[PDB]
């Protein structure tokens, strides 16, 4: 899983 | 290219120097308080001018008070149409209105039931509700309080204020007439009236003006830039 | 209006001196102040220039670096320091006032000057005649020439006509080749279009004899002419 | 009884004047110029923006050379602009910062000023010292000066708030002539091209044409319902246009001795502050209180252009002598010089 | 007093009355003639080409 | 393939996502378009009080329509469906809008401080000020430029999303802005500096000075200034606290998934509340926009 998107 | 000769370049330099001088003079003028003095002729305006400090026109009195230069303009010597020049004072910091509390009984030379102080409140209403003074606070100077106190013992206040329903003591009479004077303001949201009774020492009634002008300049500073 | 100067004298070569001008009777701080020199029995030569407020400072090519111009506006004084004086610097130094705006008359007033004794470019102005004999009551014409057209794109010609009477400081006769300086008789008139310019003196009499100088004001390396001497 | 019969005589003469005017009135100007072609939409564009004033611009006058102009803006400053290059050739400090009028001498050597101080001040431009200085501070009016204009280097005519006008000799500093007859204070004044007769508008809603030399009111004109704020002469000199607070401009004729035309619109509700004619006399420009100016046809009364470049009341208006540019001054402390294309 | 103002005003009104007036049609014709004759010399009315425009940008 | 689908959870994530983000979006648009209406109808305040408000409004436009829907798209299933082209520009514009909004708030605070505490000092808010707003966006471009180009998506080879839509394709999301070990922490630290310590310190010191030189009704300015400072601090605390914690010390638990699916959209909601609260704080309470 990859949902770290900032800003 | 530059397409400018020596004389044109020097003229441009002269114009730039003139611009600098104008900017400095304008800054100095902005670091100053402007007041407009009004009221009836027999309202002690000369006395209050003396306390603060050849042609029958506008007279300018300048005085300093704790690093606040004051320029006060008395236009009471102008007998022409007021509505044709009052806009020239649209940008004044505050308006000082002087009303004599001892003229509630006295009547003008053209005595046609129009009391002197009735004309005074008509003038105050006209000044307060003027389109050019929507955002100009008014300092209401109530003069001759001691002589009004002396006069109120004999002459009742009901002659020119029939709707009075209070005692004939000076304190209650002054409070009631103060509220009546402030009643004529129809723009309470924008402007506010600072009412002060003239006293013996000039310190108190110049300090009142200083406090009022400080408060109003703070208010315009906080309202011009978008804050508040 | 009055311009007086001080600081001249004898100088050993390689020395230094500070000529000073003490303006009076006018608004000095609003005037751009020049410096002119005149070698003995020779023509004029612009030396330096400082603008009002000390904005732009200009120097002649032959004196650039050695000469430092400055002004004390509060005391209405103008100083010209010189360094490493050479034998070519022996000249009468005049101080000239000049304002610049639309319709102004720059170089209107010249000081009396002080005597100093030491033990490429553009617009070369040539006046072919040098000595003209004259008679009172007659009309005379003086001609001068320029290396490039003096008619700027704004419609103004920048040619000036000065007169130096014998033993007297120069005075402004005509500015911008056509306009008459205030305080002079109306018999003077100027002409010319781009290169050749004429001063027309009608009904000449005494007190008008002496040398006549032409000047340019387009490129700031201002160049005078040899000057024509009207002699009786 | 004597006052009653004098009033009867007065109203009889007024009725006789009205009858004479309606007798000489046969055809309207709009009818007479109905068949002429109308000018297209005037497309003035701002060419120069003179900045530097820090308060409401109250007066502006073009120089005779049509390059130099003088402006007063109630900040203690009298600024002379070179309009071609947008330069300031002079900045004259003012003793009284309540100026309401300005004038540029036709010879170009003197500049007039005046305001609520009841005093007309003359300033010398061409001086040996190089700085503008006061030459003659005229006094004697008992009302604010609303308009001052130059006849020559030694004579002016000043209109003041004491319901009178005065012709002053500069050298002596005395009112060499006084014109009286207006009930209300006068607010504007303009001279004929030959500087022989001059008209003056007042708050009396009447415009009186006076003679400079004889010294009495030659004619009087009515028709406005409010105070007259501005007046201007036709270039011919046989007619003049007045702008008033009733949101209307009116063109009066001298020889006809009556009103000629009325320039008004329903969309226009604010009064007029300044008026000015074009060089040919066909375009009449008027500054309004809605922060823009209107360009009417002097012959057709049809609006021909709008000058919307100001965000405050337009208080000044002047057209150069050669009819090249148009200067507009407003309370936003900015001058705008407009031209066509 | 008021009587002096009264006689002065009636004298002025009589001086107004003794003035001759031309026909309004003639006055309008003169105005039209001047306006048409001074055309093409009015840069405000007829725009001047940019070559002779001194205020061009 | 990695299987998986939009069902991060059945009821809660979908419910809160749709409802709450719809609310913040609608509030943002109504407030921002109302501010735009007032500023376009404005005729007496063409000064800073209009141009800086327009800049804040357009920054609101970007920090809305250019960040909220892409965040929804990224958080729906696993990441960006259409990628390898959009990721770079979308990420840089989101960073652009966030930094631009923060620096616009800082600049308007500086302008108020100068023009109030020093009223007769540099009154000019002229085309020089206009250049200042034209150049704050250039500064944002410069600060986010070093991490802009090197924002490659790489490839999640194990993530070939095929669950129910029959969408055989390589699914991937923007991997990292820096591959040289701790340089990711370095650029995160420089962003932390430029967004949350220099602006924070400047705002708090100038706001305290304004409060001191003001009254020790006229206390409303001090109260609202303190309130807006506290709100700006507390709304942007969750995001960068979360980034700091996730960068320094791994949780090492199923929480490492749970907090990412739950709090990160909640934190984004708190942060995006700035986009809707700035119009109500700045455009309504000034009482000069409310006049018309």
């Amino acid at each position: 899983l990859f949902q770290p998107q900032r800003f | 290219g530059c397409t400018l000769s020596a004389e044109d370049k020097a003229a441009v330099e002269r114009s730039k120097m003139i611009d600098r001088n104008l900017r400095e003079d304008g800054e100095k003028a902005a670091r100053e308080v402007k007041l407009l003095l009004l009221g009836a002729g027999e309202s002690g305006k000369s006395t209050i001018v003396k306390q603060m400090k050849k042609t029958t026109g506008i007279v300018e009195t300048h005085f300093t008070f704790k690093d606040l230069h004051f320029k006060m303009f008395d236009v009471g010597a102008q007998r022409s149409e007021r509505k044709k020049w009052i806009h020239c004072f649209e940008g004044v910091t505050a308006i000082i209105f002087c009303v004599a509390l001892s003229d509630y009984d006295l009547v003008l030379a053209e005595d046609e039931e129009m009391n002197r102080m009735h004309e005074s409140m008509k003038l105050f209403d006209s000044i307060c509700n003027n389109k050019w003074f929507t955002d100009t606070s008014i300092i209401l100077f109530l003069n001759k309080k001691d002589l009004f106190e002396e006069k109120i013992k004999k002459s009742p206040l009901t002659i020119c204020y029939p709707e009075y329903a209070g005692s004939n003591t000076y304190e209650e009479a002054a409070a009631y007439i103060q509220c009546q004077f402030e009643d004529l303001n129809k723009r309470k949201d924008t402007k506010e009236i600072y009412t002060h009774f003239t006293c013996s020492t000039d310190t108190k009634n110049v300090q009142f003006v200083f406090d009022a002008v400080t408060d109003v300049i703070i208010k315009n500073n906080l309202k011009d830039c978008g804050l508040f | 209006v009055q311009l007086v100067e001080s600081g001249g004298g004898l100088v050993q070569p390689g020395g230094s001196r500070k000529l000073s001008c003490s303006a009076s009777g006018f608004a000095f701080s609003s005037f751009g102040m020049h410096w002119v020199r005149q070698a003995p029995e020779k023509g004029l030569e612009w030396v330096a220039y400082i603008s009002s407020g000390s904005g732009t400072i200009y120097y002649a090519d032959t004196v650039k670096g050695r000469f430092t111009i400055s002004r004390d506006d509060p005391k209405n004084t103008l100083f010209l320091q010189m360094t490493s004086l050479r034998s070519e610097d022996t000249a009468m130094y005049y101080c000239v006032r000049s304002i610049y705006y639309y319709g102004s008359s720059p170089f209107d007033f010249w000081g009396q000057g002080t005597t100093l004794t030491v033990s490429s470019a553009d617009i070369v102005m040539t006046q072919a005649t040098s000595s003209v004999p004259v008679t009172p009551g007659e009309s005379v014409s003086i001609s001068c020439r320029s290396s490039k057209s003096l008619l700027h794109s704004n419609g103004n010609t920048y040619l000036y006509w000065f007169l130096q009477r014998p033993g007297q400081s120069p005075q402004l006769l005509i500015y911008r080749m056509s306009n008459l300086a205030s305080g002079v008789p109306d018999r003077f008139s100027g002409s010319g279009s781009g290169t050749a310019f004429t001063l027309t003196i009608s009904r000449l009499e005494a007190e008008d004899v002496g040398v006549y100088y032409c000047m340019q004001h387009l490129e700031y390396p201002l160049t005078f002419g040899a000057g024509t001497k009207l002699e009786l | 009884s004597e006052l009653d019969q004098l009033r009867q005589e007065a109203e009889q003469l007024k009725n006789q004047i009205r009858d004479a005017r309606k007798a000489c009135a046969d055809a309207t100007l709009s009818q007479i110029t109905n068949n002429i072609d109308p000018v297209g939409r005037i497309q003035m564009r701002t060419r120069r923006t003179l900045r530097g004033h820090l308060a409401k611009i109250y007066a502006m006058h073009w120089g005779t050379d049509s390059r130099l102009l003088v402006s007063a803006s109630q900040d203690g400053k009298l600024i002379i602009w070179d309009s071609y290059t947008t330069n300031k050739v002079h900045a004259i400090p003012l003793r009284s910062s309540w100026v309401m009028t300005c004038a540029y001498a036709p010879s170009g050597n003197y500049v007039a000023c005046g305001g609520l101080d009841n005093i007309c001040s003359i300033y010398n431009l061409k001086t040996r010292e190089g700085n503008v200085r006061v030459s003659r501070e005229l006094a004697g009016h008992t009302g604010y000066l609303s308009c001052c204009r130059f006849l020559d280097d030694n004579q002016i005519v000043t209109s003041s708030g004491d319901t009178t006008c005065a012709l002053w000799d500069i050298e002596t500093g005395q009112q060499t002539t006084t014109f009286t007859g207006h009930t209300g204070d006068v607010m504007s004044l303009s001279l004929a091209p030959d500087t022989r007769l001059f008209v003056s508008g007042a708050c009396d809603a009447s415009a009186k044409l006076w003679d400079v030399r004889e010294g009495m009111c030659r004619q009087t004109f009515t028709g406005h319902e409010s105070d007259i704020n501005a007046i201007c002469f036709f270039p011919n000199g046989n007619a003049f246009a007045t702008g008033s607070d009733d949101a209307t401009c009116r063109l009066f004729d001298l020889r006809a001795d009556q009103e000629l035309m009325t320039y008004s619109h329903d969309n226009i509700i604010c009064g007029i502050t300044s008026v000015s004619f074009s060089k040919s006399g066909r375009l009449l420009l008027a500054g309004y209180d809605d922060f823009n100016c209107n360009v009417w046809d002097a012959l057709k009364a049809d609006r021909a252009g709008v000058l919307a470049g100001h965000d405050n009341r337009v208080s000044c208006l002047g057209v150069t002598d050669d009819g090249m540019a148009v200067a507009t001054g407003s309370w936003d402390s900015f001058l705008k010089i407009w031209n066509g294309s | 007093a008021s009587i002096a103002q009264a006689r002065k005003l009636v004298e002025q009104l009589k001086m107004e009355a003794n003035i001759d007036r031309i026909k309004v049609s003639k006055a309008a014709a003169d105005l039209m003639a001047y306006c048409e004759a001074h055309a093409k010399e009015d840069p405000l009315l007829t725009p001047v080409p940019a070559s002779e425009n001194p205020f061009r940008e | 393939l990695t299987f998986s689908s939009y069902y991060q959870h059945t009821s809660p994530v979908a419910a809160m996502f749709i409802v709450a983000y719809a609310l913040i979006f609608l509030l943002c648009m109504v407030g921002n378009t109302l501010v735009c209406f007032i500023v376009l109808k404005n005729r007496h305040m063409h000064t800073v009080t209009n141009m800086f408000i327009l800049n804040l409004a357009v920054s609101d436009l970007l920090v809305g329509i250019f960040c909220m829907p892409t965040t929804l798209v990224d958080n729906l299933i696993t990441g960006w469906p259409f990628d390898n082209a959009t990721c770079k520009m979308s990420g840089l514009v989101q960073g652009m809008s966030v930094s631009a909004s923060v620096f616009t708030l800082v600049a308007i605070a500086v302008e108020r401080f100068r023009c109030i505490v020093h009223p007769f000092r540099e009154k000019l808010t002229l085309r020089k000020a206009l250049v200042t707003i034209a150049v704050i966006w250039a500064l944002a471009l410069l600060i986010m430029c070093p991490s802009a180009v090197t924002l490659t998506v790489t490839r999640e080879e194990h993530h070939f999303m095929v669950d129910a839509r029959n969408r055989s394709y390589p699914l991937y999301s923007c991997w990292e802005a820096w591959p040289e070990k701790g340089m990711r922490r370095v650029y995160t630290t420089v962003l932390f500096s430029h967004i949350y310590l220099a602006p924070l310190a400047l705002i708090v010191v100038m706001y305290a000075r304004i409060a001191r030189k003001l009254c020790q009704r006229r206390a409303r300015v001090v109260h609202m200034l303190v309130m807006v400072a506290l709100f700006f601090t507390l709304s942007w605390l969750p995001l960068w606290a979360l980034l700091l914690l996730i960068d320094y010390g791994q949780l090492s638990a199923p929480q490492l998934h749970l907090v990412t699916v739950y709090a990160f959209p909640f934190a984004h909601w708190l942060a995006f509340f700035n986009s809707s609260a700035n119009p109500i704080i700045y455009g309504y309470f000034n009482e000069n926009f409310r006049r018309g």
